[PDB]
RNA sequence: CUCGCUUCGG
């Protein structure tokens, strides 16, 4: 999690002029942001604050109200070694399938660093014994308009211990 | 406050199709209208009334501006 | 999840910049070669 | 084929110079313009 | 008359000349050894100025174990501008 | 115009901040007297003197 | 649509609560019909991260809690990063911070160890 | 005024427009299209849509006119708004 | 269409568009010769300065930087005319504000 | 005839006439007469607002060919155009949304 | 349809 500072010209509509300017500001800008992932930044979650709105233009074109808008939001982007708590959504051979809770079914932990007894036998078998943990290790983002996901990033899984569950 | 306390024929054109121009895309009205179906009287009746929320922002030819409102300056 | 691209930008012209065209960026710019010097096709379709 | 209502009452139907392929039965204009 | 081609010409037309073989002798490769040897030692020579990596995600006890250190050459500002020392 | 059968041509804007630039700075009551010399062109003719 | 930082402020996860917490009040302060239609991807990360974080122990926290740990942390030296990666887990076992926590070597000392846990349970 | 404000008498014939003006698509679109297009493309004269001719041509809101000034909504707002406080920094 | 046989539309010559201009109507002017008689949406790439097709840059094999942008039709024509003349008119779009 | 003087600086448009003129002492000076026939053909598109919605709908209800009235509907969501002169235009009229 | 040419109208 991380705040990140964007600056977007919004465009709000006539039929919205009896609300407060900051409150729609907000409830757009949500709307525009939320559920998306913002290359080389991360998911983006919501709209922390609106630091900055300056004078509110009407265009000779739409006639709606164009308003460009400084605010920091906030961003899920660990930092190549965050530690994180995620839940085993899925398991492929190659590797497990982590979903953090609820939060985004991305995180595929490749299973070539834990002791020599892994392998994934494609009946959800996790590991051969002697709430699961996650170090996150690369972010990686990519494209999708190519013609006329994104993020999935790599966990490691070292020889924590993990008294409580093997 | 240098320019000039009337409002200018061009600026009364186009406030008024600006605020016409809302008027008809379902805007709130602040004078109301005694049957009108017309945007455009709306918007003539609200620049009689004083109450267009809209400023004018007046451009220098260098670059600096100034803000005049609807009501601050003088209609004839 | 959904990687987040703007739609639409109220994009405004500033000014033209005219030039010239390299052969190489004639090419580039093209999407066919034409070297055929007739028109239609052969049959009573005459397709081009 | 109406993309509307699905019929086929597809008529060829200019009004005042403007050609104009009109499903019949619920107006719907499928194409206009030559 | 000329006759109408249906298909563009190749991208690359073929050519019935091939180049000539190299020259060869311990001279030559010499110098194949030397050109590769200076590859491998100018991007390690100060000189060769890498571009400065910027945003750190975070800092760490590890960052002393990892810091980068390399030896830099001083110049001689003596013959060079008074505009360029840093 | 001398209405000896001369033809005019008539647009309808589509807009409405078009309609009231239309309105406001080429209305008839508005453009009473001509630029050139300010002297009023739109007065009583023939028929209307006499 | 430029970000101006990606790496602005790193923020715990009692931050990113506290928001959603207003967040969801407010939303259903003044649920819209027309603007929830036109979106709900936002009620659904809203929601489901609120519940990810509820699941963590990140609840019972207060800002003045935050500052009272920053304050007694700020005597161990520790990055930034390690700080706030204790307080998003809140380790009451040794062993969290012994191995999982990265910079182990040198830095545990065998007896700020026990003080850690003690601010950390404190 | 206009025709003495370069310091010459200037003629409002091609030449003392293409001396006076400087926008190359009015150039072109009033006479020697052709001449002026390729003089243009030529040098690699940059041009401007601040003219009214070129405003026209490329379909927006001539400056002259009621497009002089910009217009603002009076809407009821607060222009740095109190910033939520940053606990962990 | 020019004539009343082809159900053509008047046309606003020279010293229409003059008198316009004289009174200043800047909105209507732009009303009537682009909205209402050859407005279309066209795609410029940003970053060459060309034009695109369905928000696809085929000279620069991308699509990031294809922006639409409303024009006039003769506008797109004559650029298109000056792209065949080798005099190539390169578009340095920018934000409305 | 060029592209620069016939279709750039002035060019063709739609939405217009052109009659005959004949006097007409009885109008106000800012007043023109328009022929019933050349009004049916030349159109205004009128969004449909909180103040002409009752007015919009009788409008919709003449029809193409009562004067005071319509001739086509664009609706807000889908911009699908519908030719009035067919379809139930009362239906239309009662479904007339804001915009 | 495109283009030219004429004859008109004003
Ligand atoms: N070539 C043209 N260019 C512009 N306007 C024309 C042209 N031919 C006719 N008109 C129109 O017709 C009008 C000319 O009429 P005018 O010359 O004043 O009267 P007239 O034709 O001499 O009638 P009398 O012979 O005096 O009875 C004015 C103008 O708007
Ligand atoms: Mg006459
Ligand atoms: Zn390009």
């Amino acid at each position: 999690f991380v705040l990140v500072e964007m600056v977007d010209t919004v465009r709000i509509p006539p039929w919205q002029f009896e609300r407060k300017l900051n409150d729609s500001i907000a409830e757009e800008l949500n709307k525009k942001l939320a559920n998306k992932v913002v290359y080389n930044v991360g998911l983006c979650i919501c709209l922390f604050d609106i630091t900055k709105l300056e004078d509110a233009y009407v265009f000779p074109g739409d006639g709606a109200s164009h308003t460009k808008v400084h605010f920091r939001c906030v961003v899920f982007h660990p930092f190549l070694d965050e530690i994180l708590i995620g839940k085993i959504k899925g398991c492929s051979p190659e590797g497990v399938h982590v979903s953090l809770g609820f939060f985004d079914d991305i995180l595929i932990p490749p299973e070539s660093l834990q002791q020599p007894a892994k392998f994934d036998e494609a009946e959800q078998v996790w590991v051969w014994e002697y709430g699961e943990e996650i170090r996150f290790r690369v972010v990686d983002e990519s494209f999708v308009d190519t013609s006329p996901y994104t993020l999935v990033g790599s966990i490691s899984e070292p020889g924590l211990g993990l008294l409580s569950w093997w | 406050r240098i320019t000039t306390p009337y409002m200018t024929k061009y600026e009364r054109a186009r406030v008024l199709g600006t605020r016409a121009l809302q008027i008809a895309m379902c805007a709130p009205v602040m004078v109301e209208l005694e049957g009108e179906t017309d945007p455009l009287l709306i918007a003539m009746k609200e620049l009689k009334a004083r109450k267009i929320p809209i400023i004018i922002r007046r451009y220098l030819p260098d670059g600096s501006y100034e803000d005049w409102g609807v009501d601050e300056l003088i209609i004839t | 999840k959904e990687q987040f691209r703007e739609t639409d930008v109220a994009k405004k012209i500033s000014h033209i910049c005219f030039g010239m065209k390299s052969p190489e960026e004639m090419r580039q710019q093209a999407h066919i070669q034409v070297v055929s010097k007739n028109l239609y096709s052969q049959d009573n379709q005459h397709a081009p | 084929r109406c993309p509307d209502c699905g019929s086929t009452e597809l008529v060829e139907d200019s009004h005042y110079s403007q050609s104009q392929l009109v499903c019949s039965d619920c107006g719907c204009v499928v194409t206009e313009g030559v | 008359l000329p006759d109408v081609v249906l298909k563009p010409p190749p991208l690359f037309p073929d050519t019935d000349y091939k180049p000539v073989p190299l020259k060869t002798g311990e001279g030559e490769e010499y110098m194949l050894a030397l050109k590769q040897e200076l590859r491998e030692t100018m991007k390690r020579m100060p000189y060769f100025i890498e571009t400065p990596e910027e945003r750190q995600d975070i800092e760490r006890y590890s960052k002393r174990y990892m810091k980068v250190y390399k030896e830099e050459w001083i110049p001689d500002w003596r013959r060079l501008p008074r505009e360029m020392m840093p | 115009a001398d209405f000896d059968g001369d033809e005019m041509n008539l647009h309808l804007p589509q807009t409405e901040e078009a309609k009231a630039e239309a309105l406001v700075l080429m209305g008839t009551k508005a453009n009473l007297v001509t630029p050139r010399n300010g002297e009023p062109l739109i007065a009583a003719i023939q028929d209307f003197l006499t | 649509m430029e970000v101006k930082d990606a790496n602005s402020a790193l923020l715990s996860n009692y931050e990113v609560f506290q928001l959603l917490t207003d967040l969801k009040e407010q939303r259903k302060e003044s649920g819209k019909n027309k603007h929830s239609s036109g979106q709900q991807n936002l009620n659904t990360i809203t929601y489901e991260t609120l519940k990810y974080i509820s699941k963590t122990p990140c609840r019972h926290q207060s800002p003045e809690i935050v500052r009272e740990f920053l304050t007694a942390l700020k005597s161990h030296k520790l990055t930034k990063a390690e700080k706030l990666q204790l307080l998003n887990h809140r380790p009451v076992t040794a062993v969290e911070i012994q191995l999982m926590v990265e910079e182990s070597e040198e830095r545990l000392t065998e007896e700020q160890i026990e003080a850690l846990l003690h601010t950390v349970t404190s | 005024d206009l025709m003495t404000y370069k310091g010459e008498v200037l003629g409002i014939t091609r030449f003392g427009l293409a001396k006076m003006k400087e926008s190359v698509l009015m150039l072109a679109s009033f006479e020697k299209t052709a001449d002026h297009l390729f003089d243009a493309a030529y040098f690699g004269q940059k041009d401007s849509v601040c003219g009214v001719s070129e405003c026209i041509i490329m379909g927006i809101p001539m400056n002259i006119g009621t497009g002089l000034f910009k217009l603002l909504h009076k809407a009821d707002r607060d222009p740095n708004p109190p910033k939520r406080p940053l606990i962990f920094d | 269409t020019e004539g009343r046989s082809r159900d053509g539309g008047l046309r606003l010559g020279e010293m229409e568009r003059d008198c316009l201009i004289g009174y200043g109507a800047s909105m209507l002017l732009l009303e009537r010769l682009m909205i209402s008689s050859d407005a279309f949406e066209v795609d410029v790439c940003g970053q060459c300065g060309l034009l695109g097709y369905s928000g696809w840059c085929h000279y620069c094999k991308s699509s990031c930087h294809v922006s639409s942008l409303r024009i006039p039709y003769a506008c797109k024509l004559l650029f298109q005319e000056l792209q065949s003349m080798n005099i190539i008119p390169r578009l340095k779009l920018s934000k409305y504000n | 005839q060029g592209r620069f003087r016939g279709n750039l600086s002035g060019k063709r448009v739609d939405f217009s006439g052109r009659t005959v003129i004949s006097p007409d002492p009885n109008l106000r000076i800012d007043e023109v007469a328009v022929p019933v026939h050349v009004a049916k053909i030349l159109t205004f598109p009128e969004k449909v607002n909180k103040a002409n919605i009752n007015f919009l709908r009788k409008l919709v209800q003449n029809g193409p060919e009562v004067h005071p009235g319509a001739n086509f509907i664009q609706q807000r969501h889908t911009q699908m155009k519908r030719f009035l002169k067919y379809g139930n235009r009362e239906k239309m009229a009662q479904e007339l949304k804001y915009g």
